[PDB]
C-alpha cells in the first residue's frame, strides 16, 4: 500500500480479501462471546467460509467478490497462475538491464560478425565499462568524477567506448524468436546515428525487413557469457539451419539479381570470340569497355579439386564462359569447380555454390566466400540499372481472342442450360473448368511471350535469345516473384473464392496493368481480408503448438 | 440448489 | 492502464527505497579514499577522528570516551581533532576527497 | 530457480555435483 | 487444413 | 471556377461526370448529436424521449407525482479554447423544468391539491464543436460510432456441427435493446425447448401454459385437424384435396389407386371417404371428451389413439373425432412431442417451474413467479422492444399491427414459435447474422441518450422513496433531484467509454477518419479473442457501405471499418447507399438512397457502364449486380446505377491514385499510413492525386474557410480581416469577419498546428474560400507529403528489402523537417514536511544552469535549451537523512552542508533540444502569485485590451461606413462634416426638435456602446484574473512547451500512398547520386525488386505520371521565364488541358490576364493531375503527357553513376512520387539502459522507454538460449540482470572495478512465489 502522486494510494486486492476476512472473524468472535442465536452465528461461519475462499481462489466457489471498480479482485491462485501469473511474467520470463533496443537499418559494408551500434546506445550500455576504465589508467580519480565526464561527453570517452566494445560480443534479438536464430551474437562497431546496422545475410535468419523492424541488443558481462557469445552465438558459427542443415546465410533479393545479371548469356555482345588469359584481363577487358558481361570469350582458368581424401589437384585449361562468370570466379575459392559458376547463377545455384564451399572447405572460406558474394552481387546489381516501368508489364495478344472463345462458348452452354440438356451444377462445372484452362493458356502465351527475344547473331540470322525483361529476371533468378504474380500483373487474376469458399463463375478477365473495376476489385478483398485473418489466428495457433511442443 | 448464501439466509 | 487490458498500474511503481549501485559504489570509493587519506596521519589523530566519527567502527563515541583510552582529558582531544582537521584541509592531501561533494 | 541449466556449459558442472552426491551418500 | 493436422497428431487425438 | 481553386486548376483525366457531390465528411456525427440535444415536439430522440421514459415518478402510496416539463441547455462558462487551456470539460449546463403535484388524501384520488414548479440544474451534458469533437478534461475526443446486433428476432442453426450425425438444429433469438434475452431450440430429439437469460433449457410448452393456454389450444394453434366422423354405420374423413395430392379409397364412382394422378380424380369432387380402423391406431387427438354420465376424461388431448379408447368413443355416442396432422416432410409432431416430454399441467405450475429456473434455492409462492414472469418481458420498466426492433421483429414474422409497442405478448411468442417450426419444416430460411440489413450504426446521440437515462434512473428511485414519506410542505423538487449520479454517468461516458478515444490527429485525413470510422467492439459488441472469421469478412451488401480496403492489420482486422464515401445512416441507423434511377431505359439524375434489403431486390449496374448521347445505356447486356451476385443482364432489366466511381472506397482509399492496379492487401496499407503522416514545414501539393483532397482539406476544419464572401481588408499571420459584401449583411451588422489563425499549437501526437494564410490584401473571397491553410494542407488541397524525384533500381544494397536511400539535398532544403511540440510539467505541492516551493535558489547547482531561468525560478521564453537544462526550478522539503561516518567525515572537513529543502527540478528530457514558446502558470486560490504569474498575467490582459481595441475599431469603421452610405442616400459634403473635431461632434447643438431628437438618441446609443463592450472586457478580465480549480493538495502547476525540430535521418520511416513502406538506410552526398544528361540528381533511390511480388503497379505509373507532370512545370517555368507573350502562355496551357477526352472543360478564354499569370506562377512546381479510382489516366494519356514534355514516352531515362561516371546498362524508370514521413521516428524508438529504476514488489527492471527500463527476455528467448547451450549467459540475464538485488549490486561493483564475475544468487521472484504458495496454506520448502 504505496502512495502515489498526488496524495493517492495504491492498493492490492489481497488487502481487501484479508480485512473481509479479519473483519468477518472478529465478528464471529464477538458473536460467541455475546451466546447468539443459532442461525446468526451459522451465517457468519457462512461467510468467513466464502471470504476465505475467495482469498485463496476467487470465483471458485461461487460469484466472484468485486470491488470498487466491478471487477472481481485478484487471489493468490490468481497471482500465482496464469499467462499472467508469476511463473510465465516473472520466472520463466524476465526484463533485464544492460538492454536496448532500435530500429534497423542494412549494412552492406558490414561482415558476417558485425554488427552497427549507435554511439550513445553503447555509451547507455557500456557505462560500468567506461568508469572502469577511466578510473584504470587515471583520468577520473573517482566514480563521481567518470560519470561526469561521460555525462559531458568528452572524446576521452569516445576513445575509451571504442577501447571497451573492441572485441566484446552484443547480442542481437528480434521477437518473435521462433527458432534460436532469433538471438545472435555480434562484435559492434559505433556508427553515427540512431538505428542499428544489420548484415543483410542474416535477415532470413532473423525474418527480418527494413521497414520499421525494431532489434533489441544484450550486453554480456561475466568472461563466461563472452565466450559464450563468441564460441556459440556468434553469426559466423551459425550458418546452417538447426532443422534441416541447409544454409541459412543464402543470399536473396539484389545480391541474387545481380549475380544473375552477371552470369548470363548474350548473342552477338560486344567482345565476342576474344580470348582471355584469365579473371583478371576478363575483368581489364569489362572495365576498359573491350567487352560486355555477357559476352561469350575463352577464359584460361587454373582450377584447383580438393578430393575426398585430400587430393589437391590443379588443372590449367581453356574454358567457353562468359566475362561475368570469369569476374565472379575470381572470388570463388580454391578447391571448386569452375563448373559451379559456368552457367547463370539464380538462387538455387549460389545455395549450391555456399553448401559445396561449406562441404570441402570449411567454415573461414564459406563467410568470406559469403561475404565477397553479397559484395560483388550488391555492386553488379546496382550497375545493372535493372528497373520496373510498365512497358516491361506485356499482356499476350492472344489474351483477348481466348477471353472471347470462352465468353462465345459461355454463352453456348448457357443456351443448352435453358434447353435442360444439363443441370445447374454441371453447367457450374465446366464454366468453372474452362476458365482455369483458358487462365492457363493465358499464362502460358504470356510466359512464352516474355521468356525469349529475337536476336541478330555475327552472321546476320536471327537467333532465338532468353529476353533481359526485368521482371523475368527477376522471376527466373528466384530474387523476388515468381510465375503466378507475372500472372496476374501481365495475364489473368482467375477465378477467386466467395466468402464461404464458394468460387464465383465469372473471373477477373483483367489484369493489374490493364486495371480492375469495381466488382473485381469487391472480389478480390474477398480473398484478401481472408487471408489476413487466416494469417492472424494462425500465428497464435502456431505459437500455442511450439509451447505444447518446448 | 443454491450457492449463494444470502438466499439461504432468507 | 489507458485502453491495453494486459497491462497492470502495478507495473508503473517503483522501488523509491532502493540504493543505487552508482551511490554504493561511490560509498565504497569514499571508504577507501578516508582510510587512504587517514593513513596519512599519524596513530593518535587518526585513530581521534575514526573514535570520533564511527569510521570502521559500530559506534560513535563523545570526548570523554575517546580521551579515556589515551587517559588524557577532553580539551586535549578536542585540540586534536582540530589539528587533524586542519592538516586534512590542507589541497596536497584533499584533491580525492574533494571530488565527492 | 536461477541456477546453471543441465544442458551445455552447465552440463559438467551438474555432472559433478550429482558425482559428489553419491561419494558423500556413500 | 496442415497446422491443425499437426496439433492433433502431436496431441494422439482420437479420430471421430 | 472559386478564388481558391481557380488559383492553381488541376487537371482531371477523368471520363465520367458526376451527378452527385461528395456530401459532408462530419454528418455521421453532427447529425446524430443535433439528434441528441435538438428539441423534439414529438419527443421520440434525445433527451426529451429519455425524459419522457423515465418521468412521471409517481409515488408507491400516491401522495404526490414529479412530472416533466421542459428543458434547457445553459450558455457555456468556457469555449472551446479556453476549455483546452485550462484543462476542462467543454459543455452546457442542464436546466429542467419540474413540478411537483401534491394530491389530497381526504379528496378521490386524482385531485390536484398543489403546485410547485422549479427548475432544476441536472448536471452538464458536453458539447460537440463544429468538427464533430468533444473537449473532455482539456483534449479532444471522438466517439466511434458502433455495429451491434439490431434488436429483434433471428433465426439461425448450428449448420450440424454439434451433434455426432448432421442434425442441423434451428434456434430463434429474441433480443431487446433492453431486457432479457428469448431462445427457442431444438434439441437431436425435435423438441421445441425454451431459455431465458441464457440458463437452464425447457419444454417451449411452459411459456404457453404461462399465458393462460390449455394444451387443446397449443394443438389447435400449432397443428391442422382431420376430422373423422361416423356415417351411415361407416367411417367419415372430411377429405381436403390437397392432402391427397396405403389403403383403398371409396367414392366407388371414382375409385382412387389402391394400396399403390390425384387431381384428375379430384377434378369432380367428393366430401366423403371410408378408411380402414387402422388409420385411426396411429394417431394422436386433439382435444379432450368429457362423458357426463360417467364424469370421467375418456381420452385426452395429444393421447395416443388406441382399439380400447376408439371403443369407449363409441359406447359414450360421440360421433365426431378430430386428430392432429402429422407427416416427416412438410409437417411435424414437434410441439405434440414437447407437450408430452414437459410435466407441466396448469398456469400454477408453468410460474413455479419457470420461477425455479429463474431463481434457484428458493421457496416458490404463487405471487412471486406471477412477478417475475410479467417484469421479465411484458413490463415497460424491464423490457424494451424499441423501435427500430419492433420494426424487424415484425417484419420477420409478418405482423402488421403493434407499431409502438415495446414489450412482447402472445402473438409474438406464438408467431415466432410458428414461423421457427416452419422454417425447420422447409418453408422458410435462416437469417444471415453478417448482413448489414440485421447490424445497426449507434453513434454518440444514442450512447448518451443510453447513458442519460441510466442516471435518471438512478435519481428516480431516490426520488421515489422521498415521495413516499409524506413531509412535502416545505419540500420544493429542486431538493429531490441530485445532479451528481446524472453528471457521473454522462462523465463515464465520455471519457472512460471503450468507443470514447483519443483523437488521432497527425493530419486532416486522420481526424476524418476517426470520425467516420465504426467498431464492432466496445460495449455490447465483440470482443477481439472471441471474435470469429464470419465477422471479420466482407460481405456484398458492404458494397458501397464499409469500406473492403480500410481496415487495421492485426488483432482488429475486420472488426473495425471505415465508412464509404457516399454511406449514410437513415433515421432506423442502417446504413444506406445512393443509387441513380433508370427511367425508360435512361440513366435519370435522380438519386434514391437504398439500404441492404431493399438493395436486394433490385438489379444495379455499375459506373463503369458505357452511356450513349440519349443518357441510356450502350451495350444490349450490361455488367450488373441482383441479390449480392455480379453478372450480366439485360438493358430493359436494370433498375438502379451506381452514382460515383469511389462509392465502394473510403476517403482514405479514395486518396490513392491509381488504386485499380494495386492489390487489396498494399491499398490496405497505404490508406493505414496515409493517416501517419507528419506535416511538415513547407505543404507541398501532390502532383498526381485524386481530387478528393481539396474535400478532406475543407470538411476536417484544419482550414479557415470563409463564412461570408467580401474582400479581404487586412491579412497578417494570425488574424484574416474580411470586408462583407454589401448583399450578404445581417441588418445593423459591423460588416466584418475575424478569423483569428491557430499558430503553433500542440496536437494529441505531439505534432504542430499552424494557420497560414493564403491570401493577399484586397483580394476578393467568396463563401467556401479558403483564407488560412491549417496542417498538411496547400491551397486548400490536402498535401500529406512531399513530391520527391525517383529513381527505381538497386544501389549497392542500400536499398535492400524495404530501405531506402535519401540524397544529402533532401535534408539540405529541409523537405521532410517536422515541428514536434512537448509539453513538460512541474507540479508544487503539499506534502507532510511542507510545502514545494518553486524558486531559483536550487541547492548543489551552480549559476552555469540558471541562466535562463527568470527571478520567479521559470524558464525564459524563447530559450534554447538541452537535455538536462533546469526549466522550472523546484525545492521540497525533505527529512532528517542519516549519514554514514565518511561523509560526517567529509562534512568536517569541509563545512559545506545545506540540506533542507531537496532539487526535484522540471528538467528537458535526454536527447530533446528545442526551443521555449509558451509558458503557463496555474495558481490556486489563495495562494501568492509569484513573478511571473503576474507578468502573464499582464500580458494577457494587455493582449486582451489591444485585441477588443482593434476589433471595435475595424468594426466601428465598417458600421460608420454604412452609416456613411446612409447620409451619401442624398449625398453632401463631409467635409463639414470633419470641420467640427470628432468628439466636439457631441457637443454640438440642435434646437429643432426633428433634429434633436436625432442628437439625443444618438448620444444615448453613443454612450452604450461603451456599457456592453465593458462588459465583455469584464468578463475578459474575469477569465484571465481568477484562480484555477486545482486537484486537492496542489499548489501551483508550470507547463512548459517545447518546440524541436526533427530532421529525417538513417531509421526515420518513409513510405508512398501504395503500401510501399520503409526506413532510410543512408544519406549519401548529391555526388554520389545518379545523374540525368542534364545532370539533375534523384534525391531517392527505390528497389524495384519490391514492385513485382506485392503486384503495387500503381506506383510506376504514377511516377510516370509525376515525370510529365513535372516536365509540364519545367516548361511553363521556361515560358516564363523566357519572358514569352502571354498569348503562348495561353495556348500551352489550352493544350496542355484539353488532353484526352475527359470530362473536364478548363478554357482559358475568361481567364484574365492576371488570372493566367497567378495559374502559370504555381504550376511552376509542376502540373497537378487528378485521377480518380477506378476512373483513372489510361496508358496512353500518360504517354501523350510524356510526348507533350518532351520526355521518352518509356518514362525511363539515361542514368549515369555519380561515384564513375558511367551510364547504367539500361534504362532506369525515373519520375516523381508522393512521399510521406510516418510518426515512426528513430529518436522516439531508440532507448538504452545499464542501471535505473525497479519494481517495487518483483524488483525487476521497469518497463517502457519513459520509466528507462528494459528489454524482456521472454520465454522464447530462454528456449533459444537453453538450445544455444549458453548457460551461462541464461543464469546472467535471470539473476544479476533482473531480479538478485546482491548479486546486480555485486555485479555492478565487480565490473568497476575490472573483475568480470558474478556471484549469482536467488532471484526475489522465487522467494515472492514461495511466500504466496506458503500463503496459500500449502507448505513449500527448499530441502538441503
Ligand atoms: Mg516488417
Amino acid at each position: 500500500l504505496v502512495p502515489l502522486d498526488g496524495g493517492r494510494f495504491a492498493t492490492s486486492d489481497l488487502n481487501d480479501l484479508y480485512r473481509r476476512v479479519i473483519n468477518r472473524n472478529n465478528r464471529l468472535k464477538r458473536l460467541l462471546e455475546l451466546a447468539a442465536p443459532d442461525i446468526i452465528v451459522r451465517n457468519e461461519k457462512r461467510m468467513l467460509q466464502e471470504s476465505v475462499d475467495a482469498l485463496l481462489d476467487n470465483g471458485r466457489r461461487g460469484r466472484a467478490i468485486t470491488g470498487s471498480n466491478k471487477r472481481p479482485l485478484k487471489s493468490l491462485a490468481d497471482m500465482i497462475k496464469g499467462k499472467q501469473g508469476r511463473f510465465r511474467q516473472n520466472l520463466l520470463g524476465k526484463r533485464v538491464d544492460y538492454s536496448g533496443r532500435s530500429v534497423i537499418t542494412v549494412g552492406p559494408y558490414l561482415r558476417l560478425h558485425q554488427c552497427g551500434l549507435p554511439k550513445k546506445m553503447a555509451l547507455e550500455l557500456f557505462k560500468p565499462f567506461i568508469y572502469s576504465k577511466l578510473e584504470t589508467r587515471g583520468l577520473a580519480t573517482t566514480i563521481k568524477a567518470a560519470k561526469k565526464m561521460v555525462e559531458r561527453e568528452e572524446a576521452v570517452v569516445w576513445d575509451i567506448l571504442d577501447e571497451v566494445i573492441r572485441e566484446h560480443p552484443v547480442l542481437l534479438n528480434r521477437a518473435p524468436t521462433l527458432h534460436r536464430l532469433g538471438i545472435q551474437a555480434f562484435e559492434p562497431v559505433l556508427i553515427e546515428g540512431k538505428a542499428i546496422q544489420l548484415h543483410p545475410l542474416v535477415c532470413a535468419a532473423y525474418n527480418a525487413d527494413f521497414d520499421g523492424d525494431q532489434m533489441a541488443v544484450h550486453v554480456p558481462l561475466t568472461l563466461e557469457a563472452q565466450l559464450e557469445a563468441r564460441t556459440l552465438m556468434m553469426s559466423t558459427n551459425n550458418i546452417l539451419s538447426p532443422a534441416s542443415g541447409d544454409p541459412i546465410i543464402v543470399p536473396s533479393q539484389d545480391v541474387v539479381l545481380g549475380l544473375y545479371y552477371m552470369t548470363r548469356e548474350k548473342i552477338n555482345a560486344k567482345g565476342e570470340g576474344m580470348y582471355l588469359t584469365g579473371p583478371a584481363e576478363a575483368e581489364k577487358a569489362y572495365r576498359t569497355k573491350t567487352a560486355e558481361l555477357h559476352a561469350r570469350v575463352k577464359v584460361r582458368i587454373t582450377e584447383t579439386i580438393k578430393h575426398e581424401n585430400g587430393k589437391l589437384t590443379t588443372e590449367t585449361k581453356m574454358i567457353d564462359t562468359t566475362v561475368g562468370r570469369a569476374m565472379l570466379w575470381q572470388i570463388v575459392p580454391k578447391g571448386l569447380p569452375y563448373s559451379l559458376v559456368n552457367q547463370k547463377l539464380g538462387k538455387k545455384q549460389i545455395s549450391n555454390l555456399l553448401n559445396e564451399a561449406y562441404r570441402k572447405l570449411g567454415l573461414k572460406d564459406t563467410v568470406i566466400f559469403a561475404d565477397q558474394i553479397m559484395y560483388t552481387g550488391f555492386a553488379y546489381a546496382a550497375l545493372s540499372g535493372v528497373s520496373v516501368g510498365i512497358d516491361d508489364m506485356v499482356v499476350p495478344a492472344a489474351k483477348y481472342t481466348e477471353i472471347a472463345e470462352a465468353e462465345e462458348e459461355v454463352r453456348e452452354i448457357q443456351e443448352q442450360f435453358q434447353s435442360g440438356l444439363v443441370t445447374a451444377g454441371e453447367r457450374y462445372n465446366k464454366v468453372i473448368d474452362i476458365w482455369a484452362s483458358t487462365n492457363d493458356r493465358v499464362a502460358k502465351a504470356m510466359m512464352e511471350n516474355l521468356s525469349s527475344e529475337q536476336v541478330i547473331n555475327r552472321q546476320g540470322e536471327q537467333e532465338k535469345q532468353e529476353s533481359f525483361n526485368s521482371i523475368y529476371m527477376m522471376a527466373d533468378s528466384g530474387a523476388r516473384g515468381s510465375a503466378a504474380q507475372i500472372r496476374q500483373l501481365a495475364g489473368m487474376r482467375g477465378l477467386m473464392a466467395r466468402p464461404d469458399g464458394s468460387i464465383i463463375e465469372t473471373p477477373i478477365t483483367a489484369n493489374f496493368k490493364e486495371g480492375l473495376n469495381v466488382l473485381q476489385y469487391f472480389i478480390s478483398t474477398h480473398g484478401a481480408r481472408k487471408g489476413l485473418a487466416d494469417t492472424a489466428l494462425k500465428t497464435a495457433n502456431s505459437g500455442y503448438l511450439t509451447r505444447r511442443l518446448v | 440448489r443454491t450457492t449463494d448464501p444470502v438466499r439461504m439466509y432468507m | 492502464i489507458g485502453d491495453d487490458e494486459d497491462s497492470h498500474l502495478g507495473d508503473f511503481i517503483e522501488d523509491t527505497t532502493l540504493e543505487l549501485p552508482l551511490d554504493s559504489a561511490t560509498a565504497t570509493s569514499l571508504k577507501a579514499a578516508t582510510r587512504d587519506v587517514l593513513a596519512g596521519l599519524t596513530p593518535r589523530e587518526a585513530k581521534v577522528l575514526r573514535m570520533r566519527f564511527g569510521i570502521d567502527m559500530n559506534t560513535d563515541h563523545t570526548l570523554e570516551e575517546v580521551g579515556k583510552q589515551f587517559d588524557v582529558t577532553r580539551e586535549r582531544i578536542r585540540q586534536i581533532e582540530a589539528k587533524a582537521l586542519r592538516k586534512l584541509r590542507h589541497p596536497s592531501r584533499s584533491e580525492v576527497l574533494r571530488s565527492f561533494l | 530457480v536461477g541456477r546453471l541449466i543441465p544442458a551445455g556449459t552447465g552440463f559438467a558442472y551438474h555432472q559433478d555435483r550429482q558425482a559428489k552426491r553419491a561419494q558423500e551418500q556413500q | 487444413g496442415g497446422l491443425p493436422r499437426v496439433a492433433d497428431l502431436f496431441e494422439a487425438r482420437k479420430p471421430k | 471556377y472559386s478564388y481558391t481553386e481557380k488559383k492553381r486548376i488541376r487537371k482531371d483525366f477523368g471520363t465520367r461526370p458526376q451527378v452527385l457531390d461528395i456530401p459532408y465528411l462530419l454528418s455521421i456525427q453532427l447529425d446524430s448529436f443535433e439528434k441528441f440535444i435538438e428539441q423534439d415536439p414529438e419527443g421520440q430522440y434525445g433527451l426529451e424521449a429519455a425524459f419522457r421514459s423515465v418521468f412521471p415518478i409517481q409515488s408507491y402510496n400516491g401522495n404526490s407525482e414529479l412530472q416533466y416539463v421542459s428543458y434547457r441547455l445553459g450558455e457555456p462558462v468556457f469555449d472551446v479554447k479556453e476549455c483546452q487551456i485550462r484543462g476542462v470539460t467543454y459543455s452546457k449546463p442542464l436546466r429542467v423544468k419540474l413540478r411537483l403535484v401534491i394530491f389530497d388524501k381526504d379528496a378521490p384520488a386524482g385531485t390536484v391539491k398543489d403546485i410547485k414548479e422549479q427548475e432544476v440544474y441536472m448536471g452538464e451534458i458536453p458539447l460537440m464543436t463544429e468538427n464533430g469533437t468533444f473537449v473532455i478534461n482539456g483534449t479532444e475526443r471522438v466517439i466511434v460510432s458502433q455495429l451491434h446486433r439490431s434488436p429483434g428476432v433471428f433465426f439461425d442453426s448450428d449448420k450440424g456441427k454439434t451433434h455426432s450425425s448432421g442434425k442441423v438444429l434451428y434456434n430463434a433469438r429474441i433480443i431487446p435493446y433492453r431486457g432479457s434475452w428469448l431462445d427457442f431450440e431444438f434439441d437431436p430429439k425435435d423438441n421445441l425447448y425454451v431459455r431465458i437469460d441464457r440458463r437452464r433449457k425447457l419444454p417451449a410448452s411452459i411459456i404457453l401454459r404461462v399465458l393462460g393456454k390449455t394444451s387443446a389450444e397449443i394443438l389447435d394453434i400449432f397443428f391442422e385437424k382431420v376430422n373423422f366422423e361416423v356415417k351411415d354405420q361407416t367411417l367419415m374423413m372430411e377429405l381436403v384435396p390437397e392432402r391427397l395430392r396405403t389403403f383403398d379409397i371409396e367414392a366407388d364412382g371414382k375409385v382412387y389407386v389402391e394400396k399403390g394422378h390425384i387431381r384428375q380424380l379430384e377434378k369432380d369432387g367428393v366430401n366423403f371417404i371410408e378408411v380402414p380402423v387402422e388409420y385411426i391406431v396411429g394417431k394422436v387427438s386433439a382435444k379432450d371428451y368429457v362423458n357426463e354420465a360417467t364424469g370421467e376424461l375418456i381420452i385426452t388431448a395429444n393421447q395416443e389413439i388406441s382399439l380400447e379408447a376408439l371403443a369407449n368413443l363409441s359406447q359414450a355416442g360421440y360421433k365426431k373425432l378430430e386428430v392432429l396432422f402429422t407427416n416427416d416432410l412438410d409437417h411435424g409432431p414437434f410441439m405434440s412431442e414437447t407437450l408430452r416430454v414437459d410435466s407441466t399441467t396448469d398456469r400454477i405450475s408453468a410460474l413455479v417451474e419457470i420461477y425455479r429456473m429463474m431463481r434457484p434455492g428458493e421457496p416458490p409462492t404463487k405471487e412471486a413467479a406471477e412477478s417475475l414472469f410479467e417484469s421479465l418481458f411484458f413490463s415497460a420498466e424491464r423490457y424494451d422492444l424499441s423501435t427500430v426492433g419492433r420494426m424487424k421483429f415484425n417484419s420477420s414474422i409478418g405482423r402488421e399491427d403493434a407499431e409502438e409497442q415495446g414489450t412482447l405478448d402472445e402473438v409474438d411468442i406464438i408467431e415466432v414459435m410458428k414461423k421457427l417450426i416452419s422454417i425447420r419444416n422447409g418453408k422458410g430460411e435462416v437469417d444471415d447474422i453478417d448482413h448489414l440489413g440485421n447490424r445497426r450504426i449507434r453513434s454518440v446521440g444514442e450512447m448518451a441518450e443510453n447513458q442519460f437515462r441510466v442516471g435518471l434512473v438512478r435519481v428516480e428511485r431516490a426520488v421515489k422513496e422521498r415521495l413516499s414519506l409524506g413531509d412535502l410542505d416545505n419540500v420544493m423538487p429542486q431538493d429531490l433531484i441530485n445532479a451528481k449520479p446524472i453528471s457521473a454517468a454522462v462523465k463515464e461516458f465520455f471519457g472512460s467509454s471503450q468507443l470514447s478515444q483519443f483523437m488521432d490527429q497527425n493530419n486532416p485525413l486522420s481526424e476524418v477518419t476517426h470520425k467516420r470510422r465504426i467498431s464492432a467492439l466496445g460495449p455490447g459488441g465483440l470482443t477481439r479473442e472471441r471474435a470469429g472469421f464470419e465477422v471479420r469478412d466482407v460481405h456484398v451488401t458492404h458494397y458501397g457501405r464499409l469500406c473492403p480496403i480500410e481496415t487495421p492489420e492485426g488483432p482488429n482486422i475486420g472488426l473495425i471499418n471505415s465508412l464509404s464515401a457516399f454511406a449514410r445512416c437513415n433515421e432506423y441507423g442502417f446504413l444506406e447507399t445512393p443509387y441513380r434511377r433508370v427511367v425508360n431505359g435512361v440513366v435519370t439524375d435522380e438519386v434514391d438512397y437504398l439500404s441492404a434489403i431493399e438493395e436486394g431486390q433490385f438489379v444495379i449496374a455499375q459506373a463503369n457502364a458505357k452511356l450513349t448521347e440519349e443518357g441510356g445505356f450502350a451495350d444490349e447486356l450490361v455488367t450488373a449486380r441482383q441479390k449480392g451476385e455480379s453478372g450480366l443482364h439485360p438493358r430493359e432489366h436494370v433498375d438502379y446505377m451506381d452514382v460515383a466511381t469511389n462509392q465502394v472506397v473510403s476517403i482514405a482509399a479514395s486518396l490513392i491514385p491509381f488504386l485499380e492496379h494495386d492489390d487489396a492487401n498494399r491499398a490496405l496499407m497505404g490508406a493505414n499510413m496515409q493517416r501517419q503522416a507528419v506535416p511538415t514545414l513547407r505543404s507541398e501539393k501532390p502532383l498526381v492525386g485524386t481530387g478528393i483532397e481539396r474535400n478532406v482539406a475543407v470538411d476536417s476544419g484544419v482550414t479557415a474557410v470563409a463564412k461570408r464572401g467580401g474582400v479581404i481588408q487586412s491579412v497578417d499571420a494570425s488574424r484574416i480581416v474580411v470586408k462583407v459584401n454589401e448583399e450578404e449583411l445581417i441588418p445593423g451588422e459591423a460588416g466584418i469577419d475575424i478569423y483569428n489563425l491557430t499558430k503553433y499549437t500542440r496536437s494529441n501526437q505531439n505534432t504542430c498546428i499552424n494557420q497560414r494564410p493564403c491570401v493577399m490584401p484586397g483580394e476578393p473571397v467568396a463563401r467556401g474560400d479558403v483564407l488560412a491553410d491549417g496542417p498538411s494542407t496547400d491551397l486548400g488541397e490536402l498535401a500529406l507529403g512531399q513530391n520527391m524525384r525517383i529513381a527505381f533500381m538497386p544501389w549497392n544494397g542500400y536499398n535492400f528489402e524495404d530501405s531506402i536511400l535519401v540524397s544529402e539535398r533532401v535534408v539540405q532544403d529541409d523537405r521532410f523537417t517536422t515541428i514536434h511540440i512537448q509539453e513538460l510539467s512541474c507540479v508544487a505541492r503539499d506534502t507532510k514536511l511542507g510545502a514545494e516551493e518553486i524558486t531559483a535558489d536550487i541547492p548543489n547547482v551552480g549559476e552555469a544552469a540558471l541562466s535562463k531561468l527568470d527571478e520567479s525560478g521559470i524558464v525564459y521564453i524563447g530559450a534554447e535549451v538541452k537535455g538536462g537544462d533546469i526549466l522550472v526550478g523546484k525545492v521540497t522539503p525533505k527529512g532528517e537523512t542519516q549519514l554514514t561516518p565518511e561523509e560526517k567525515l567529509l562534512r568536517a572537513i569541509f563545512g559545506e552542508k545545506a540540506s533542507d529543502v531537496k532539487d526535484t527540478s522540471l528538467r528537458v528530457p535526454n536527447s530533446v533540444a528545442g526551443t521555449v514558446i509558451d509558458v503557463q502558470v496555474f495558481t490556486r486560490d489563495g495562494v501568492e502569485k509569484d513573478k511571473r504569474a503576474l507578468e502573464i498575467e499582464q500580458m494577457q490582459l494587455k493582449e486582451a485590451k489591444k485585441d477588443l481595441t482593434e476589433e471595435f475599431q475595424i468594426l466601428e469603421g465598417g458600421l460608420l461606413a454604412r452609416v456613411r452610405s446612409v447620409l451619401l442616400a442624398g449625398g453632401y459634403t463631409e467635409a463639414k462634416l470633419s470641420s467640427i473635431e470628432r468628439k466636439k461632434w457631441l457637443e454640438q447643438t440642435l434646437e429643432n426638435e426633428e433634429l434633436q431628437n436625432q442628437l439625443e438618441q444618438l448620444a444615448e446609443q453613443y454612450d452604450e456602446l461603451k456599457a456592453d463592450f465593458d462588459k465583455k472586457f469584464e468578463a475578459k478580465r474575469r477569465k484571465i484574473t481568477q484562480g484555477d480549480d486545482l486537484a486537492p493538495g496542489v499548489l501551483k502547476i508550470v507547463k512548459v512547451y517545447l518546440a524541436v525540430k526533427r530532421r529525417i535521418q538513417p531509421g526515420d520511416k518513409m513510405a508512398g500512398r501504395h503500401g510501399n513502406k520503409g526506413v532510410i538506410s543512408k544519406i549519401n552526398p548529391v555526388e554520389d547520386m545518379p545523374y540525368d544528361e542534364n545532370g539533375q540528381p534523384v534525391d531517392i533511390v527505390l528497389n524495384p525488386l519490391g514492385v513485382p511480388s506485392r503486384m503495387n503497379i500503381g506506383q510506376i505509373l504514377e511516377v510516370h505520371l509525376g515525370l510529365a507532370a513535372k516536365g509540364i512545370g519545367d516548361k511553363i517555368n521556361q515560358m516564363i521565364k523566357e519572358q514569352q507573350e502571354l498569348a503562348k502562355l495561353r495556348e500551352f496551357l489550352q493544350k496542355v488541358y484539353d488532353l484526352g477526352d475527359t470530362r473536364q472543360r478548363v478554357d482559358i478564354s475568361e481567364l484574365s490576364d492576371e488570372d493566367v499569370r497567378t495559374l502559370a506562377h504555381n504550376l511552376r512546381a509542376g502540373l497537378p493531375v487528378a485521377t480518380p479510382v477506378f476512373d483513372g489516366a489510361p496508358e496512353s494519356s500518360i504517354k501523350a503527357m510524356l510526348e507533350l514534355a518532351d520526355l521518352p514516352a518509356s518514362g525511363q531515362l539515361t542514368l549515369f553513376d555519380g561515384r564513375t561516371g558511367d551510364a547504367f546498362e539500361r534504362p532506369v524508370t525515373v519520375g516523381y512520387m508522393y512521399m510521406l514521413k510516418l510518426n515512426h521516428l528513430v529518436d522516439d524508438k531508440m532507448h538504452a539502459r545499464s542501471t535505473g529504476s525497479y519494481s517495487l514488489v518483483t524488483q525487476q527492471p521497469l518497463g517502457g522507454k519513459a520509466q528507462f527500463g528494459g528489454q524482456r527476455f521472454g520465454e522464447m528467448e530462454v528456449w533459444a538460449l537453453e538450445a544455444y547451450g549458453a548457460a551461462y549467459t541464461l543464469q546472467e540475464m535471470l539473476t544479476v540482470k533482473s531480479d538478485d538485488v546482491n548479486g546486480r549490486t555485486k555485479m555492478y561493483k565487480n565490473i568497476v572495478d575490472g573483475n568480470h564475475a558474478m556471484e549469482p544468487g536467488m532471484p526475489e521472484s522465487f522467494n515472492v512465489l514461495l511466500k504466496e504458495i506458503r500463503s496459500l496454506g500449502i507448505n513449500i520448502e527448499l530441502e538441503d
